[PDB]
RNA sequence: ACGAUCAGAUACCGUCGUAGUCCUAACUAUAAACGAUGUCAACCAAGGAUUGGAUGAAAACCUUGUUCAGAACUUAAAGAGAAAUCUUGAGUUUAUGGACUUCAGGGGGAGUAUGGUCACAAGGCUGAAACUUAAAGGAAU
RNA sequence: AUUGGAGGGCAAGUCUGGUGCCAGCAGCCGCGGUAAUUCCAGCUCCAAUAGUGUAUAUUAAAGUUGCUGUGAUUAAAACGCUCGUAGUUGAAUUAAUUACUUUGAAUAAAAUAAGGUGUUUAAAGCAAAACAUUAUGUUAAUGAAUAUUCAAGCAUGGGACAAUGC
RNA sequence: UUAAUA
């Protein structure tokens, strides 16, 4: 079940039993790259890039084509996020509900939430580090998190 | 000397386990070859498929059990 | 805790759980040497100041004769049965007794009323043969 | 969560034979299922099994015959000497002649008798009468 | 005498010679005078006279409930309760009632197959009320290692080496006996390795005299 | 411990004290051997107790194993020459089957009521104790005495 | 505080009525805070209906097929239990071992005394012993 | 030949004399208020026996301290609920240490188990003899291989299940 | 409407 409330629930994507591509797919590696190449300089995440492709380009899974993943393929260009993606989304939720409870200082489940949230923070924060994904000088504070994530 | 076993228990012709001798509700049923089933698939409402099964596994019937509960 | 490596928390908790035997935990604290009578002595000596008759319980009549003693080791003063039939005749006062518990029934036992210890020399031999 | 795969595995083999069912499936494989299995048929406890490739950690699916009492995994598996041996199978199996243990070893996994003639002991897996 | 049912006049005319033959099909038991033909000279033993009480406007109504044991010391018992108002009918009314309760007790060998077969083939667990009894197969030397309640029973059955293990309100004489008559009940319904083979087809003697119990 | 010889005990006193079922059981062979007390029933039982301890522990080893090998030829050597178990049966699972009759045909008070030396096991006794009967060479007292099968012949008046 | 009732009524019944009941800020941290049923995970007998989706058919609403998630309900000769009863478990347990945490050891004394700590206070958290007693208790006839 | 007992647990008296809810017995249930199977005695037999009762404590019984192995709806017992560090437990998958496992090395006896040996048996002792009729000869006679043995430490074969790999 | 105790 999700971490934190009992809620249950299976909502998931099912990959098809054939990792090379389909054969109706012409488009090669060249085109694939530098169509994600063209999207990360835009600013769009990773989760997004991929589905981008899919939706538009028909290219539904890049490792069936590429060989590599989506993140694998940034990082090679240098166009990775220095922050990782899920990371960022979650300092995302926490400075939004920080922003509305500093005006809604009765809400009391905000405060619930907030705090879920940033439990997610450091769980994710920690792990990362044990990757070295995060330099070990990292760390999550309220008062800087709204600038970087902005 | 003596035979060690009091008597060789039957067994069920669809679960392939003994009859016990308290067991009140296990049949034999004769086709004119001979068919147990235990009181506890009986009681369960499945002794009626079961039989379907070894009925058409012997040739008694055709075209009673499909294809993919042959088993 | 019932991993291979969960040695500490199952040795641990046996050690608080055992806290909760009545009958192991009496045995253990600090009070046999200073809420005990007797002591951890099987048997004890004492000095015979007046004779009691202890009536007893609702379901049951009469009196229970016995002895009040005071004793050596300690100084404290207790009751002591006297065992059989018209023993009490035979048993002298600012003498020196022989009290030697009881079973120990719910507790107390066999005079009722409160009385747990039994006179099994009166100087002499025994309130037995006597 | 998933903690033992075997645990779970065994638990359906088990409920599955209660019920009188023909043939059961397994989600998660392993090796270790595998190997657990082996032994089993190596007894005739069951029928075969056959082993399907999701790309996922495929599915197993074993066909019983009326046979397996009970087959069940034993939880942290302790590191059994060779004269601990018997120890085990006066508390786990019913009697002398009747059922096997499962242990694993150097040697691959192997059932109390053959690790006895093989000279070596190791963690203990489960059994089945 | 004067038997009404099939196994009554089969057994009256001496046609099924063995009690076997009757566990072999799971065929019920309805006379007593069935299990005297086939088990004759059994031997008999009161466990004993619990005596109940139901409370009633002129007062109490106390009956006498008697446990009899039964059963031949080669591998059949019988365990059987009936309450009444004597206690010389109610000890009647329950031997009856052991008769038509005879059980196959299957016992086997400990290391090795030399003698004769003396304790219990494998585990069993007696599954009474709160009372629950396990027997566990003894070499040859040691007796019934048993309750004294049990230890009566198992006499009678022919288990003359056994180890035992008690669990429940013991003190309750009834269930005491039962959960051990429970035990030794599915001894021939536990299957062992041994028993795997199907073995040959027999005729049920219901279907073979079905012709003359008619006539 | 605080002296330095040894000393072991020869009998075990029973669980249950009182039982009806025992009671008879222990006069027939009091009766039928003519035994002093139940003291003496007793060692046999604690006697026998020990072989059958030692013959169950080997038959739980492999059939080769050298300690199975070593322990089970002398118990069973032992048990030959003391004239328990005959010479047929070589099979450590004999053992198991030994009952406490079999112990007590082989004290000296029983060979010499059955070699006629005596009217009845009770003179058999008197005679024992008188220094009245000899074996082989020395004279015995003991009626406890285990003759063993060598020494079997060797019995007569003193 | 009155008035009834009653032997009395400081109560139940009626009338009046302070703190309180309401909002804001800060304490308090206890309930039969209950499903008297810890959290996570696997397997698991027949149904009919319902809440929110996805997906076919039938022209948002409604009637049907499948499937995912949720609060429930009915049947069981089966499993379990001392029984009542439980079945989306209280099943898969003497055939005893999936992972982890908390708690209990006959009834009282007693959640009391003392010590420590938190609170403005009431109180909360931790928490015995002496002594006493063959029973107290649970489900059912 | 004594000690304890003869209502049940627990083998043994519905025998006779006194006692009259008194004296008392009674480890627990309990028996005694004048017809006591339980008090005090007489006779008898029940158990053990040169031992047998009592009192305190250890162990088993106790699956009433639980690793093997308990219970938590109602009998006593699931924190009011969520977050959370140490701790514990962690999906499938690959044709340098540690842990695990097998053999050993080394390690005081006594003691435990166990080998031999007629202390007349036995507990013992490690001696005595079996026969050589023994000085001679077995003989330069036995010393149980005497095995242990857990937690560490040392070496060795294996790498399945595991931890740190890096 | 009132109805306590053994």
């Amino acid at each position: 079940g999700r971490m934190y409330n009992p809620g249950r629930g299976i909502s998931r994507r099912c990959i098809p039993y054939r990792r090379s591509a389909p054969s109706w797919l012409k488009t090669s590696t060249l085109e694939v790259i530098d169509e994600m190449c063209k999207l990360a300089k835009k600013g769009i995440a990773p989760s997004q890039i991929g589905a981008i492709m899919r939706d538009t380009h028909g290219v539904g899974l890049v490792k069936s084509v590429t060989g590599s993943k989506v993140l694998r393929i940034l990082k090679l260009a240098g166009l990775a996020p220095k922050i990782p993606e899920d990371l960022y989304f979650l300092m995302k939720r926490a400075v939004s509900v920080r922003k509305h409870l500093e005006k809604n200082k009765k809400d009391k489940d905000a405060k619930y939430h907030l705090i879920l949230i940033e439990s997610k923070i450091h769980r994710l924060t920690r792990y990362y580090k044990s990757a070295k994904v995060l330099e070990a000088s990292f760390k999550y504070d309220a008062n800087t998190a709204s600038a970087i994530v902005s | 000397n003596k035979k060690i076993e009091l008597y060789i228990p039957r067994h069920c012709s669809v679960t392939h386990t003994l009859i016990a001798a308290d067991d009140h509700a296990a049949v034999q049923i004769l086709v004119p070859t001979v068919y147990t089933v235990k009181g506890s698939v009986r009681k369960d409402g499945i002794s009626d498929h079961s039989l379907n099964r070894q009925f058409q596994k012997d040739g008694f019937l055709k075209t009673v059990v499909p294809k993919n509960m042959m088993i | 805790a019932r991993g291979l490596h969960a040695a500490r928390k199952m040795l641990a908790q046996r050690r608080a759980n055992k806290w909760a035997d009545k009958e192991w935990k009496k045995g253990k604290l600090v009070t046999r040497y200073k809420c005990n009578p007797l002591g951890t002595a099987s048997h004890a000596k004492g000095l015979v100041q007046e004779k009691l008759g202890i009536e007893t319980k609702q379901p049951n009549s009469g009196i229970r004769k016995c002895v009040r003693v005071r004793l050596l080791k300690n100084g404290k003063k207790i009751t002591a049965f006297v065992p059989r039939d018209g023993s009490l005749n035979y048993v002298n006062e600012n003498d020196e007794v022989l009290i030697s518990g009881f079973g120990r029934r719910g507790h107390a036992v066999g005079d009722i009323p409160g009385v747990r210890f039994k006179v099994v020399c009166v100087a002499g031999v025994s309130l037995w043969g006597l | 969560v998933r903690v033992n795969v075997l645990a779970d595995a065994l638990k359906s083999i088990t409920n599955a034979e209660k019920q009188g069912k023909r043939q059961v499936m397994i989600r998660p494989a392993s090796k270790v299922i595998c190997e657990f299995l082996n032994v089993m048929m190596k007894h005739q406890y069951i029928t075969d099994y056959t082993v399907v490739d999701t790309h996922r950690s495929g599915k197993i699916v074993v066909n019983l015959n009326g046979r397996l009492n009970k087959c069940a995994v034993i939880s942290p598996r302790f590191n059994v000497t060779l004269s601990e041996f018997d120890k085990w199978e006066a508390n786990l199996l019913p009697s002398r002649h009747f059922g096997a243990l499962v242990l694993t070893t150097s040697y691959g996994i192997l059932d109390n008798t053959e690790a006895r003639a093989k000279h070596t002991g190791g963690r203990i897996l489960g059994f089945f009468y | 005498w004067t038997p009404v049912t099939k196994l009554g006049r089969l057994v009256k005319d001496g046609k099924v010679k063995s009690i076997d033959q009757i566990f072999e099909f799971g065929i019920k038991i309805k006379e007593y005078q069935i299990v005297d033909h086939l088990l004759p000279g059994l031997k008999e033993e009161v466990m004993t006279m619990q005596s109940v009480q139901k409370q009633t406007s002129a007062g109490q109504r106390t009956r006498l409930k008697a446990y009899v044991a039964i059963g031949d010391h080669n591998g059949h018992a019988g365990l059987g309760v009936k309450c009444a108002k004597e206690v010389a009918e109610a000890i009647k009314g329950a031997m009856i009632q052991a008769k038509l309760a005879m059980v196959p007790v299957r016992r086997g060998y400990w290391g090795a197959t030399i003698g004769e077969v003396h304790t219990v083939p494998c585990k069993l667990t007696g599954a009474c009320g709160s009372v629950r009894v396990r027997l566990v197969p003894a070499p040859r030397g040691t007796g019934i290692v048993a309750a004294p309640t049990p230890k009566k029973f198992l006499i009678l059955a022919g288990i003359e080496d056994v180890f035992t293990q008690t669990t429940g309100h013991t003190k309750t004489l009834g269930n005491f006996v039962k959960a051990t008559y429970d035990a030794v009940r599915q001894s021939y319904g536990f299957q062992t390795k041994d028993l795997w083979k199907v073995g040959g087809v027999k005729q049920s003697p219901m279907d073979k005299y079905a012709k003359i119990l008619a006539e | 411990g605080r002296c330095l010889r040894n000393h072991s005990i020869t009998y075990k006193t029973p669980k249950v004290p009182y039982e009806r079922e025992r009671f008879d059981a222990e006069l027939k062979l009091v009766g039928q051997f003519g035994l002093k007390n139940k003291k003496e029933i007793q060692r046999v039982h604690y006697m026998l107790g020990h072989m059958r301890t030692i013959a169950k522990v080997m038959l739980m080893k492999d059939a080769k194993d050298p300690k199975r090998l070593l322990e089970g030829a002398a118990l069973l050597r032992r048990l030959h020459n003391l004239g328990i178990l005959p010479r047929d049966q070589n099979k450590l699972e004999f053992v198991l089957a030994l009952k406490e009759e079999n112990l007590l045909e082989r004290r000296l008070q029983t060979l010499v009521y059955r070699k006629g030396f005596a009217k009845s096991i009770h003179h058999a006794r008197v005679l024992i104790r008188g220094k009245m009967i000899k074996v082989g060479k020395q004279v015995v007292d003991v009626p406890s005495f285990l003759v063993r099968v060598e020494s079997e012949p060797l019995i007569q008046l003193a």
